[PDB]
């Protein structure tokens, strides 16, 4: 393993300093370290090069250090536009001697915040397919932990749905979650109430957001 | 715009040679340094090789003998060719400027590409269907493969804030299924390259 990086993950609050580590076995040639941010679903971008030089517009509370083989990238004002994977890169002098490291995953903890809940029926065009797909959205909520109950006629589903989740927002921090319920249209056609139940901690009660096939 | 464009192909078979681009949107390739990088679903990068200002192109310990990496100035286009390609090469892969001209070089990629997903699988591609998910609304892009995700946008670019898209599922018949919600007081802008199927459709009550 030609460079580590420490720890494999983090969790701090905003406005708490944090400090990422790099280690390489050989020296690195001429200061060339450099530190990438990626964030979900982005190509990497470039931090810091030269081991302490920031990139231009990137925020000040970034700063690198380090020498020959242990670098160091400090955030000293964690915010929630910092969540992301971060990987050091170094130079060794040469042709193929070049590496990334394995990164380090940073996420932010924030207040209690409880989800906004929507239900979408399945549109007609779907419906001409003989598939029935209905959505529930959970919009903005932290932390991460939420349970979603799909209810039809009041009986509880299983094995008929699929959830996705964002990562943290770049500007509150929070998650969104979304659960997609399939039927059968035949299935679908013989049952009026349908119904998503969302239980998480900023709420007092779980709650049920519900539509009535037509 | 974008300064650094890949392109390619999305879905492969087994054994077929991939091939990729890296377009240069504005400047010329000459003396332009560039680096090829990938990273497998839910990896890290990898660095496959690049060309350095003076045309000279390195290779990865592992891609010397399986790629070949080349420049055509007349058309602004990097090339990278990849032979006998396996589940093993599924990835996202980039193309990056390195400033100083270097040919092999990982600390200073101050450009990227915004990548092309790449994934190889003995299957066919299916292009997607487009629902409205109408009330916050949304669309979802049911049925799709292979694994490489549709991009969405609303409004063909202005309706950014208040935007959820969502990690794509696999769904239990081995399809791909992914959802877009936008929060409001409207079109879904869904293109599938795999299939090169761009869908617009607008959501209403």
């Amino acid at each position: 393993i030609q460079m580590t990086q420490s720890p494999s993950s983090l969790s701090a609050s905003v406005g708490d300093r944090v400090t990422i580590t790099c280690q390489s076995i050989k020296s690195v040639y001429n200061n060339r370290l450099g530190w990438y941010q990626q964030k979900c679903g982005k190509a990497p971008k470039l931090l810091i090069y030269e081991t302490s030089i920031l990139t231009s517009g990137v925020p000040s509370r970034f700063s690198g250090s380090g020498s020959g083989t242990d670098f160091t990238l400090t955030i000293s004002s964690l915010q929630c536009e910092d969540f992301a994977t971060y990987y050091c890169a170094g130079g060794f002098d040469r042709s193929g001697d070049t590496t990334f490291g394995q990164g380090t995953k940073v996420e932010i903890k924030r207040t209690v915040a409880a989800p906004s809940v929507f239900i979408f029926p399945p549109s007609d065009e779907q419906l001409k397919s003989g598939t029935a797909s209905v959505v529930c959205l959970l919009n903005n909520f932290y932390p991460r932990e939420a349970k979603v109950q799909w209810k039809v006629d009041n009986a509880l589903q299983s094995g008929n749905s699929q959830e996705s989740v964002t990562c943290q927002d770049s500007k509150d921090c929070t998650y969104s979650l979304s659960s997609t319920l399939t039927l059968s249209k035949a299935d679908y056609e013989k049952h009026k109430v349908y119904a998503c139940e969302v239980t998480h901690q900023g709420l007092s009660s779980p709650v049920t957001k519900s539509f009535n096939r037509g | 715009e974008v300064q650094l464009v890949e392109s390619g192909p999305g879905c492969v078979k087994p054994s077929e040679t991939l091939s990729l681009t890296c377009t240069v949107s504005r400047f010329s390739l000459i003396g332009y340094a560039i680096t090829w990088i990938r990273q497998p679903p839910g990896k890290g990068l990898e660095w496959i090789g690049g060309i350095s200002s003076a045309a000279t192109t390195f290779y990865s310990s592992w891609a010397k003998s399986r790629v070949t990496i080349s420049v055509d100035t007349s058309k602004n286009q990097f090339s990278l060719k990849l032979s006998s390609v396996t589940a093993a090469d599924t990835a996202v892969y980039y193309c990056a400027r390195d400033p100083r001209g270097y040919g092999a070089a990982l600390d200073r990629l101050d450009l990227w590409g915004q990548g092309t997903c790449v994934t190889v699988f003995s299957a066919s591609t299916k292009g997607p269907s487009v629902f409205p998910l109408a009330p916050a609304l949304g669309c979802l892009v049911k049925d799709y493969f292979c694994e490489c995700p549709v991009t969405v946008s609303w409004n063909s670019g202005a309706l950014t804030s208040g935007v959820h898209t969502f990690p794509a599922v696999l769904q239990s018949s081995g399809l791909y299924s992914l959802s877009s919600v936008v929060t409001v007081p409207y079109i879904c802008n869904v293109n599938h390259k795999p299939s090169n199927t761009k869908v617009d459709k607008k959501v209403e009550p």
